[PDB]
């Protein structure tokens, strides 16, 4: 569980400070990750390991991990910085807890596309596919990060680059089966025991680490996302 | 080697606590050297016995240039416990707390020890811890506190060229270093420079738990000290904090004789028990 | 899961050059791809362990170079009369079983270990479904308590797969098929080393093989000696 | 992994916060305590043990686990209060010339004692034969080198793993942590915590001649009067903050209600105005 302002505010020209509070079981023993998502488009990585930033993210963002809470800072925000900010952290209980989202509104190359959605009969379901194009799938891990329409994001399951131990969420445990194949870049996620509470996008998120995000508690992040399909069961 | 003896009139007082005091008379209770005690008169004109280290020593190092340049401590001295070499060679006083059986006669280079082990501590302090009739008297008070080693020191030039003996006068000692390494120590061994190619004499006292009254000066130094276990006159200056008592009769501690035997007479015990007859049986039972 | 050709019979002994694709990597760490020749009846026999330096055996099968992402074992010019199955091992990642491949019919024609150390089994004829049956491979030669041995089972039609791995003294790793229902227990340190069934789930009908050496992390071990298996023949 | 360092570090202010910016580490999992609270706990001596393993073997370095490296080269008990700091070093420890330098002791007789180093090179004897030194069919090299190559993928790359074992025996602790300090305010009613001894009062300029070894300073009572700053070598007198009594002078609640106040021990400057004795 992570506490984050639901909808903050701000004025142009100056800077704001978005915070994320967490216990010592998840943040105190790991590193927080800040993700930025524009309204309408797929999310993207903003700040990883609380110290470094990706090549696409400019110096307009900064993060700190003073104590058991994370603090964001955007020196000189503008209209382009009006997006949703999510906090994510790997807890020591084999889970990946995400934030809630911060509506920081101010009114003045490898494709990871996946598919396999569509409305189906309740109770059962179909398989969730994913693909890429020449990105060394063996040396990278994959995550399933679904996002309900209008709601926040949450972590479903993780597969490591080695293809051995895998982890699921607290609600999708048992009735989900994630696996890969020796063919080209792909990812197969089979779902069972559909409870109609799964109307989301199921982002096939690309990572940079190799093993499961439990042994590497300082390099685990999330690379460029991919355009997911809108699966709406609706019973 | 007949070990002689000397006197310790008013020598063996150090600063108990590192607190500034001015124009006051403080009462302290710690390990100190009793006044007018018996201290060995080991003469280094050969001598290096393994004296005990029950609680603290008052090692004197009366020399001329470099005769006494080190000490050693330990309880087993057979490669069982860690040692403490305090060698004082040229601009190096590096203390080693390793564990090794050096030798049976540490004369003094690497001739002190003969092996090494997992040294748990080593101090690398740079400043070394060391005329007609002006010699040099230097005293080092040591203790066995569990916290630190409590190394004290004081150096001063003497005036007259009288035979080797502790002069008459007061001189406090201030702490220099505090080694935080803890190790049980029961004996010690002086490390003298051979330099063969009298001469020197080192005194060794023993500290005791006593009560002292120290007079601090206006700048913060101890002018004089009074022990409460020397004479009935000092007991008055201890029970009433002062250095010049007035004329009259003063109350002091209570006199009491301690016993030296134990009587545990219990009544005669004629009939012990019939258990002896019960136990003795060829066929006890099934 | 690996990729192997179902069969290979065209151009016998001239352009066969079977291999095993489906790696998509650089063979992980130790580039040691083994090749086993499973013959019907007796236990399989080792053919080559590294890409070169074939062991003491037939010298007309060598040059197993790693072309692209697959070890192309050059088998041309060997012979024109053989009925066996070639299996290749790869995917040497940490704690990853099922390193074997699918059944590759390398029969060029189709129609046309005993005294080394020891070979003994239990002979599980008409095994009752469930229960607990113990199978031993007592070796009067090589030590049965110091070397790294393993247990591999194979069923009619399906290929081999890693079923049990046991290290020197302090590891009892189990495969993913049993997932815990199999409990490996070493016998007397100077007599033998046996296994335990522990209430099989009708999938242990395959025949077992107690190998004196590891399969994927294979070491030379002087010589590769196997033992004949026995049919479980469950009656569930 | 068969000969790993055992650096005994002590007598310093271990600033673990600096370790988060020295090198781009990939693992900073501390099992015992939190890194924020680690800088406020004293320790006697830290045992630094470093080695190099593959990427798929970093998971085997845990307080209790089996594996080809966890029970054959380095084992940690279920009491490790340190960290498992590790990072990839595939920039200077991988050249294409043949990396026959490392080893991992593939062969062994039994699991090693936790926190033990076995520096041996004898030929592994697999029983039932006296091996006075031979290599065939009964006794082989118990050591085997890695296959680290630059043109490989993550998971089989040189990963440097360094653990910091902590211990607390019956000895005074040396390594505690870097202290913190603020500005030195002038004479004012404030609170002070100078090197241990705390208190509240006013810090004024003192003219006492302290000895080069005495830090604190007291009076006839057991209260600190003057103290020297342990980071600038300046003496300061500590005078307790201004307190006193408050008396009320009233002509009587029968003729008027105007009253006067008398602050005892005040210099009409640290509370018409009248300064009396
Ligand atoms: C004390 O120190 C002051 C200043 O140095 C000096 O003038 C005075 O003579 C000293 N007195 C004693 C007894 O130390
Ligand atoms: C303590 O550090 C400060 C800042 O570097 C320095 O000015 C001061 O002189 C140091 N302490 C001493 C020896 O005065
Ligand atoms: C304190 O009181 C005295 C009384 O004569 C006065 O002269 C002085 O200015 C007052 N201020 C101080 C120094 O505290």
């Amino acid at each position: 569980v992570l506490t984050q302002p639901p909808s903050a505010s701000g004025t142009p020209g100056q800077r704001v400070t978005i915070s994320c509070s967490g216990s010592s079981s998840n943040i105190g023993s790991n590193t927080v990750n800040w993700y930025q998502q524009l309204p309408g488009t797929a999310p993207k990585l903003l700040i990883y390991s609380n110290n470094q930033r990706p090549s696409g993210v400019p110096d307009r963002f900064s993060g700190s991990k003073s104590g058991t809470s994370a603090s964001l800072a955007i020196s000189g925000l503008q209209s382009e910085d009006e997006a949703d900010y999510y906090c994510a952290a790997w807890d020591d209980s084999l889970n990946w807890v995400f934030g809630g989202g911060t509506k920081l509104t101010v009114l003045g190359e490898v494709q990871l596309v996946e598919s396999g959605g569509g409305v189906v009969q309740p109770g059962g379901s179909l398989r969730l596919s994913c693909a890429a194009s020449g990105f060394r799938f063996d040396d990278h891990a994959m995550h399933w990060v679904r996002q309900a329409p209008g709601k926040g994001l949450e972590w479903v399951s993780v597969i490591s680059g080695d293809g051995g131990s895998t982890y699921y969420a607290d609600s999708v445990k048992g009735r989900f089966s994630i696996s890969r194949d020796d063919s080209k870049n792909s990812l197969y996620l089979q779902m069972n025991s559909l409870r109609t509470e799964d109307t989301a996008l199921y982002y096939c998120a690309k990572d940079r680490s190799y093993g499961p995000p439990d042994v590497f508690n300082y390099e685990y992040g999330m690379d460029v996302w991919g355009q997911g399909t809108t699966v709406t069961v609706s019973s | 080697l007949p070990p002689a003896y000397t006197n310790s009139f008013t020598r063996g007082v150090y600063y108990p606590d590192k607190v500034f005091r001015s124009s006051v008379l403080h009462s302290t209770q710690d390990l100190f050297l009793p006044f007018f005690s018996n201290v060995t008169w080991f003469h280094v004109i050969f001598d290096n016995p393994v004296l005990p280290f029950n609680d603290g020593v008052y090692f004197a190092s009366i020399e001329k240039s470099n005769i006494i340049r080190g000490w050693i401590f330990g309880t087993t001295l057979d490669s069982k416990t860690q040692s403490l070499l305090i060698v004082n060679n040229a601009t190096n006083v590096v203390i080693k707390v390793c564990e090794f059986q050096f030798c049976n006669d540490p004369f003094l280079e690497f001739r002190v020890y003969s092996s090494a082990n997992n040294c748990t501590f080593e101090y690398v302090s740079q400043p070394f811890l060391m005329q007609g009739n002006f010699k040099n008297l230097r005293e080092f008070v040591f203790k066995n506190i569990d916290g630190y080693f409590k190394i004290y020191s004081k150096h001063t030039p003497i005036i007259v060229r009288e035979p080797e003996d502790l002069p008459q006068g007061f001189s406090a000692l201030e702490p220099l270093v505090d080694l935080p390494i803890g190790i049980n120590i029961t004996r010690f061994q002086t490390l003298l420079a051979l330099h063969r190619s009298g001469a020197a004499a080192y005194y060794v006292g023993y500290l005791q738990p006593r009560t002292f009254l120290l007079k601090y000066n206006e700048n913060g130094t101890i002018t004089d000290a009074v022990d409460c276990a020397l004479d009935p006159l000092s007991e008055t200056k201890c029970t009433l904090k002062s250095f010049t008592v007035e004329k009259g009769i003063y109350q002091t501690s209570n006199f009491r004789v301690q016993p030296t035997e134990s009587i545990v007479r219990f009544p005669n015990i004629t009939n012990l028990c019939p258990f002896d007859e019960v136990f003795n049986a060829t066929r006890f039972a099934s | 899961v690996l990729t192997q050709p179902p069969s290979a019979s065209g151009s016998p002994g001239q352009s066969v050059t079977i291999s095993c694709t489906g790696t998509s990597s650089d063979f992980g760490g130790y580039n040691s791809v083994s090749w086993y020749q499973q013959h019907p009846g007796k236990a399989p026999k080792l053919m080559i362990y590294e890409v070169s330096k074939r062991p003491s055996g037939v010298p007309d099968r060598f040059s197993g170079s790693k072309s692209g992402n697959t070890a192309s074992l050059t088998v041309s010019g060997l012979q024109a009369e053989d009925e066996a199955d070639y299996y290749c091992s790869s995917y040497a990642g940490s704690n990853n079983f099922d390193v074997f491949g699918t059944g590759t019919k390398v029969t060029v024609l189709g129609g046309g270990g005993g005294s080394e150390v020891q070979l003994v089994e239990s002979g599980g004829g008409l095994i009752q479904p469930g229960g607990s049956l113990r199978l031993s491979c007592a070796a009067s030669g090589f030590t049965v308590s110091s070397n790294y041995m393993s247990w591999v089972r194979q069923a009619p039609g399906k290929g081999l797969e890693w079923v049990s791995v046991i290290y020197s003294g302090g590891s009892t790793y189990y495969a993913d098929s049993v997932k815990g229902r199999f409990t490996i227990s070493r016998d007397n340190s100077e007599n033998t080393l046996y296994l335990q069934m522990n209430s099989l789930r009708a999938e242990d009908t395959a025949v077992y093989y107690c190998a004196r050496g590891e399969i994927q992390p294979y070491y030379y071990y002087g010589m590769d000696v196997w033992g004949q298996g026995t049919t479980v023949t469950v009656s569930s | 992994v068969y000969a790993w360092n055992r650096k005994r570090i002590s007598n310093c202010v271990a600033d673990y916060s600096v370790l988060y910016n020295l090198a781009p580490f990939f693992t900073f999992k501390c099992y015992g305590v939190s890194p924020t609270k680690l800088n406020d706990l004293c320790f006697t001596n830290v045992y630094a043990d470093s080695f190099v393993i593959r990427g798929d073997e970093v998971r085997q370095i845990a307080p209790g686990q089996t594996g080809n490296i966890a029970d054959y080269n380095y084992k940690l008990p279920d009491d490790f209060t340190g960290c498992v700091i590790a990072w990839n070093s595939n920039k200077l420890d991988s050249k294409v010339s043949g990396n026959y330098n490392y080893l991992y002791r593939l062969f062994r007789k039994s699991n090693l004692k936790p926190f033990e180093r076995d520096i041996s090179t004898e030929i592994y004897q697999a029983g039932n034969k006296p091996c006075n030194g031979v290599a065939g069919f009964n006794c082989y090299f118990p050591l085997r080198s890695y296959s680290f190559r630059p043109t490989y993928g993550v998971g089989h790359q040189p990963y440097r793993v360094v653990v910091l074992s902590f211990e607390l025996l019956h000895a005074p602790a040396t390594v505690c942590g870097p202290k913190k300090s603020t500005n030195l305010v002038k004479n004012k009613c404030v609170n002070f915590n100078f090197n241990g001894l705390k208190g509240t009062g006013v810090l004024t300029e003192s003219n006492k001649k302290f000895l080069p070894f005495q830090q604190f300073g007291r009076d006839i009572a057991d209260t600190t009067d003057a103290v020297r700053d342990p980071q600038t070598l300046e003496i300061l007198d500590i005078t307790p903050c201004s307190f006193g009594g408050v008396s009320v002078i009233t002509p009587g609640t029968n003729t008027s209600n105007q009253v006067a106040v008398l602050y005892q021990g005040v210099n009409c400057t640290e509370v018409n105005v009248f300064q009396t004795r």
